[PDB]
């Protein structure tokens, strides 16, 4: 039989129709041009961490590398955590739980520099055996 | 008599709960063409007419065959077999990519993808559609080289482990690329409002630049390079108007 | 907040599950290249380098045995310094190179350097200028620590 | 077996996303109606992006033309056989059309002064015949008609024309001389799909694949002029299969005529300009049918060339490399790729090629297929259009014009959501389908994806594209033609031992190309039959037998006082073969050729003279 059901249009995108109601610029533009510069100003901080060291360089090493590596496992949080594979409620609890990477991994450097050797003596340490 | 050994993604989704098998056929590279696809569908004609994929042009011009030879996106109908027979060329369907069957991946998306960007030539004053030519110098339209030919064969998106991952929302290399094309189009006005369509953390800057893209396009065009220039134009520098109609235009 | 065509590939992604449709084999058959690679491997470095970050951070505070008694609880069944000086350079090459390609990816995020060759090179001269520093660095001074072994005059 | 059925109603339905099919589509959605456009392939992998040289028109970027020059040279190319009010809508709105192109996107390639960059091509020029050669040939560089279908894309997405993308145009919906719709198997899910709407247009391309040879891509097969003879509607100058001078030795894949027109030529074995002889003024840029020919012939006579001596050099190493990468960049590499040719350094390994098919469904100066008796003319198909190389408004009668074919989709395909904004009144209601609408259709789908027979889908079409190469050549003789048709005709029934494997729906390439086949054969028969029956020698057919160009007249001797030929006894007439599908036999008839102009007040009808370039 040519006896059956009248069957609807094919899922299909209209780039014009879908564009009238959804109009706002949210451009993470500006925050994307910062945090390579950021890591374009992280160049210099590197190199000097071979040279200079003591306590206050130590703060500013893991000052700075803690605001990289927030951002940085933000943006690995958000490749790998896919809400399709992982299901909405588990995904915002991936991406809650890298604030709180971010905010510990501080706790932790913050301390080692108060209470252990500090960072760059640290990496003396190492560089002796 | 050298027989080259190939091994191809089966999948059947008529059977009941089917998995996919990597399948195995032999053929004499001297009763065979050249390239690929020659052997694709010596396969299918010779040995197994169920060997199903995409083709037309089949002088590198269409990208129906777009496929995953020898671990790499490549158009099958400019692809040289390995000549040597010794190894063993395998063909898989363009990677991440919701297949329907055996090597036809169901492309739907890649083109939605497409249509979002609004891939024709738009103007700030309505002008008359059948009237004159829009003047456009030839420095201007050497902007356009690299970027018109993309036969849109979706080897670079599939390629790109971003757009595996979260095709949903990253447009993904070949897509962008286009969207470009129409942003330094010196004719085009909409460059504002084009660009704001994919200003969001997602469909445009999730590109961690890997570079895998431009690698693997076959048509040896190059869109890393757009959109590293799309990620400027989000942030720092500026498209740049035309000159006028020089008069007698 | 999803754009038009995001709502619209997440309905897709619906669809393509509740068909059954399988997913077309990607890194598991993908082959081996410069590209992914030096890309992953800045992926691998970053997170790894963070990664010690914790586990050491936090890792010594939430711990008694500080960290001069573990300088001391290894120095004290101390192995051959080559196998020591592998562990300095495996230390060291993780910030070597993925500072390198760091600087390097983002000349890509600007357009700059992007072509097949002008990419290659980039891999290249990071990953080459990196293993160099890095045992540059684990040597040099391993080197001093020698000259001082035995002082000639 | 058990099959699973869907309707839609739409208003107008495209069989085609071709150049002429998105020229309707996006014409007909920005004139605001329910579109729907039918492909089995996605419409960038549809022929037309094949297109190099690319599309004529006079806009005098280079120097100053006039629309009425193209509007001769195309007359002249058709050899006498083309109707020339179709023409003469070809040329004038030429100018047009392209220009639209180039406010929709089209990347043209540029003049200095910002105008579209212009080359030469083969067999236009100025001054009704009269001046120098012609640069009114418009082309993106190298790969022009790819460019042109990528943009036609794009602007098909702003005028909401749903898209049907793989789903194969299965048969016609046909009650009583008008038609509804048409009925598809989608490929993605084994569902079919009934369209009743109060329109349709076929695109659907030629059929090149009809041969051991050609240029074409894996996918014309010509499924629109099987839809429409097994719709009952009979086809016309099928013979007329231009040969392409310049195809790949090998492989077979177009090198651009426009490599000539930029100043590449033709080599034979102790490499003299061998055109610089057969064609004295046109040279290397004559007609393809004559070009063709002219190469033939060194080859049967031993001035060929390669290991060989069997197909001829195409030179290009010549011309400065700062021109090769501008005007023929996409051919440096397709040749490069297959055939190991760097362009700048030796010539390339070209044969004549199957190429281009004038042949189609009838259709008159707006488009619109015809049946025709002798008696009561040429009696309209209401509801049905079609247009593109599928297509035969015949602007091109024998002999196709270089660049014409894009153009002729570009501007027909125009002519169709042109002349349909004008006779659909926003009355007549979507049209109700007759009950077991192409029922018949689908019968056909089951027996073949079920046959089980002993002759395979892929070898049939083998020898069948092997005879169909050997028998409908460049030169056919009545002995060679004759017993190919015998041939060739006992095919047609081995389809009834048709063998297939894949027994599924969800995309099931071995019977789509098996259908796929069915239909070529339709193609193939009716082809052949017709230049067995063509005594004459005119355009892209020629026989070595009938030597002379047969007309109504005699345009050597200057007609004075001469009788008419009687309108059988000569051959500038038509030829509509009528087939019966079912038992597979076909009938002849001749339609005369229209000779007046669409406005003889703004120019007038160009008269037969003698094909001489
Ligand atoms: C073959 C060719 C032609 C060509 C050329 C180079 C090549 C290799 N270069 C040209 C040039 O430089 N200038 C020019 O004027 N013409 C040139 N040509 C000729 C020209 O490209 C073509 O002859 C013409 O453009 C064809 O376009 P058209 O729109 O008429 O048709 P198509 O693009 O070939 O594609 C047909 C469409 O119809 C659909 N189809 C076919 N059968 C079915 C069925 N069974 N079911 C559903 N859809 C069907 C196809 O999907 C396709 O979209
Ligand atoms: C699993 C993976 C394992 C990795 C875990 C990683 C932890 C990451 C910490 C990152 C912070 C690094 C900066 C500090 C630093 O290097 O310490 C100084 C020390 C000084 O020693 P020392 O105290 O001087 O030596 C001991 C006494 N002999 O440094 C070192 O010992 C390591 C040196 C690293 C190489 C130098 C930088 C190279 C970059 C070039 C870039 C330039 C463009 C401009
Ligand atoms: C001058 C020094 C550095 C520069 C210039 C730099 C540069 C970059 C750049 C450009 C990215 C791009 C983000 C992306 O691809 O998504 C990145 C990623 C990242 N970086 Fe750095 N980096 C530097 C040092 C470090 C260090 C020392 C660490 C470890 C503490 C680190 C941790 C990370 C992490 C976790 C990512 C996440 C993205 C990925 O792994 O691909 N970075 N880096
Ligand atoms: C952008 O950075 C990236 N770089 C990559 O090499 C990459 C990949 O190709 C992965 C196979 C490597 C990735 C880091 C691993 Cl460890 C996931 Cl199991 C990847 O998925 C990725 O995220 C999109
Ligand atoms: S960028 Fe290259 S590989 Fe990707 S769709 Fe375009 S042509 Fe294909
Ligand atoms: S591979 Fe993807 S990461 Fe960017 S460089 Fe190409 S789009
Ligand atoms: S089929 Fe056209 S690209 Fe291979």
């Amino acid at each position: 039989t040519s006896a059956a059901v009248t069957g609807a249009a094919p899922p299909q995108f209209d780039p014009i129709a879908a564009e009238k109601g959804f109009k706002p610029l949210h451009s993470h533009g500006t925050l994307f041009k910062i945090e390579r510069y950021f890591a374009a100003a992280m160049v210099p901080l590197i190199p000097a961490a071979y040279f200079i060291h003591g306590r206050e360089m130590d703060l500013c090493l893991a000052l700075a590398l803690t605001l990289h590596v927030h951002w940085g496992v933000w943006g690995v949080v958000n490749d790998y955590g896919r809400p399709f594979v992982l299901g909405d409620t588990l995904a915002a609890a991936v991406r809650v739980g890298a604030y709180i990477f971010t905010a510990c991994l501080l706790a932790g450097l913050l301390y080692f520099n108060e209470h252990d050797v500090g960072l760059t003596r640290a990496f003396e340490m190492v560089w002796e055996l | 008599k050298r027989i080259k050994t190939f091994e191809i993604y089966r999948f059947n989704p008529e059977e009941p709960g089917a998995k996919p098998k990597l399948q195995k056929f032999d053929v004499d590279l001297d009763k065979c063409g050249t390239m690929v696809l020659d052997a694709l569908i010596k396969i299918k004609n010779e040995v197994d007419p169920t060997l199903t994929f995409r083709r037309s042009c089949r002088e590198g011009i269409c990208g129906s065959c777009a496929m995953n030879i020898a671990g790499e996106n490549t158009l099958a109908c400019i692809c040289n077999i390995d000549q040597n027979t010794s190894k063993t060329t395998k063909i898989y369907p363009l990677p991440h990519m919701f297949v329907i069957k055996d090597l036809v991946p169901d492309m739907n998306l890649f083109y939605a993808q497409y249509a979002s960007i609004q891939p024709w030539l738009q103007k700030k004053t309505k002008i008359n559609l059948g009237e004159k030519q829009q003047y456009q110098s030839i420095k201007e339209q050497e902007k356009l080289d690299g970027l018109y030919e993309c036969i849109l064969c979706a080897c670079c998106s599939a390629s790109c482990p971003s757009y595996w991952w979260n095709a949903d929302k990253y447009l993904g290399p070949a897509v962008l690329m286009q969207a470009y094309r129409w942003i330094i189009d010196s004719r085009d006005d909409s460059a504002a409002e084009r660009l704001a369509r994919m200003q969001d953390g997602f469909s445009a800057f999730k590109c961690h630049t890997i570079m895998n893209c431009t690698k693997t396009c076959p048509k040896h065009l190059n869109p890393a390079r757009a959109i590293g220039e799309i990620k400027m134009l989000l942030t720092k520098m500026k498209t740049k108007p035309a000159p006028l109609p020089t008069p007698a235009n | 907040e999803k754009t038009p065509i995001q709502v619209w590939g997440w309905d897709y992604l619906m669809r393509q599950r509740a068909l059954k449709r399988p997913i077309a084999p990607h890194l598991t058959i993908y082959k081996p290249q410069m590209t992914w690679m030096v890309s992953g491997l800045h992926r691998v470095t970053g997170c790894a380098m963070a990664g010690t970050l914790l586990i050491g951070g936090v890792g010594f505070s939430v711990l008694p045995l500080d960290f001069t008694t573990f300088v001391e609880f290894i120095r004290g069944l101390g192995i051959p310094w080559v196998i020591l000086d592998t562990f300095k350079f495996i230390i060291a090459f993780p910030i070597a190179f993925h500072t390198l390609n760091g600087i390097r990816f983002i000349g890509f995020d600007m357009a700059k350097g992007t072509d097949i060759p002008s990419i290659y090179r980039g891999a290249y001269l990071v990953l080459g200028l990196a293993a160099l520093i890095s045992l540059a660095v684990v040597v040099y001074p391993r080197w001093e620590r020698h000259k001082k072994a035995t002082l000639p005059t | 077996a058990q099959y699973k059925v869907i309707d839609h109603a739409y208003d107008v339905v495209i069989i085609g996303a071709g150049g002429a099919g998105l020229r309707a589509a996006m014409g007909l959605g920005e004139a605001g109606f329910k579109t729907a456009v039918v492909t089995k392939m996605f419409p960038t992998r549809s022929h037309t992006t094949a297109a190099q040289g690319g599309i004529n028109a006079a806009l005098g970027s280079m120097n100053p033309d006039d629309w009425k020059w193209h509007f001769y040279d195309t007359a002249k190319g058709s050899d006498w056989l083309g109707d020339q009010n179709a023409m003469h809508y070809l040329t004038r709105n030429a100018v047009e059309a392209v220009t639209e192109l180039e406010n929709f996107g089209m990347p043209f390639s540029r003049t200095p002064e910002g105008k579209i960059y212009q080359r030469s091509f083969g067999g236009q020029s100025n001054n009704y015949g009269k001046g120098g050669v012609a640069k009114r040939t418009c082309c993106v560089a190298d790969r022009t008609g790819h460019s042109m279908l990528h943009t036609l894309y794009g602007n098909s997405l702003r005028c909401h024309c749903t898209f049907f993308i793989e789903y194969f145009a299965l048969d016609l919906l046909m009650d009583k001389g008008r038609c509804v719709g048409v009925i598809a198997l989608c490929l993605e899910d084994g569902t079919i799909h009934r369209f009743r709407s109060k329109r349709t247009i076929v695109a659907t391309g030629g059929y090149g694949r009809a041969y051991f040879s050609c240029t074409t891509a894996h996918m014309n097969t010509g499924d629109g002029t099987a839809l429409a003879t097994r719709a009952g509607i009979a086809l016309e100058d099928l013979e007329f299969i231009q040969f392409h001078p310049t195809g790949i030795y090998g492989v077979g894949c177009l090198i651009t005529e426009g490599s000539r027109g930029e100043g590449g030529f033709l080599v034979n074995s102790e490499g003299e300009r061998f055109m610089e002889r057969y064609a004295p003024k046109a040279k290397d840029l004559a007609s393809r049918d004559v070009v063709s020919r002219a190469e033939t012939i060194e080859i049967m006579e031993g001035r060929g060339v390669g290991p060989e001596k069997d197909h001829i050099y195409l030179q290009l190493h010549h011309l400065p490399a700062e021109q090769l990468h501008q005007r023929l960049p996409g051919i440096s590499e397709t040749a490069k790729i297959f055939a190991g040719v760097d362009v700048t350094k030796e010539p390339i390994p070209v044969i004549p090629t199957v190429h281009y098919n004038m042949g189609g469904i009838p259709t008159n100066y707006k488009a619109q297929v015809i049946k025709y008796t002798k008696e009561g003319g040429d009696k309209i198909v209401p509801g049905l259009y079609a247009c593109g190389e599928c297509a035969c408004h015949s602007v091109h009668g024998a002999n196709r014009l270089g660049a014409n074919s894009l153009l002729d989709a570009v501007v027909f395909g125009r002519a169709c959501s042109i002349n349909i904004k004008e006779e659909l009144k926003p009355d007549e209601k979507i049209p109700e389908l007759p009950e077991g609408a192409g029922e018949e259709s689908i019968a056909n789908l089951d027996a073949v994806r079920y046959a089980n027979g002993d002759v395979p889908t892929a070898e049939l079409r083998l020898t069948m594209q092997k005879t169909m190469q050997k028998h409908a050549g460049v030169f056919r003789r009545g002995d060679i033609l004759a017993e190919g048709v015998k041939k060739m005709m006992d095919l047609s029934k081995e389809l009834k031992r048709l063998k297939t494997t894949d027994r599924s729906l969800i995309w099931n390439s071995d019977l789509t190309e098996s259908l796929e086949l069915q239909n070529l054969m339709l193609n193939a028969t009716q082809t052949i039959v017709a230049a067995e029956n063509r005594k004459e020698s005119r355009g892209a057919h020629a026989r070595d037998d009938f030597p002379k160009r047969e007309d109504e007249y005699d345009y050597s001797k200057p007609i004075e006082g001469q009788t008419k030929r009687p309108f059988e006894k000569h051959w500038r007439k038509h030829t509509l073969t009528k087939q019966d599908p079912r038992t597979g036999h076909i009938t002849l008839d001749y339609r005369p050729v229209i000779d007046k102009t669409l406005d003889p007040a703004e120019v007038d009808w160009i008269p037969p003279i003698i094909r001489s370039y």
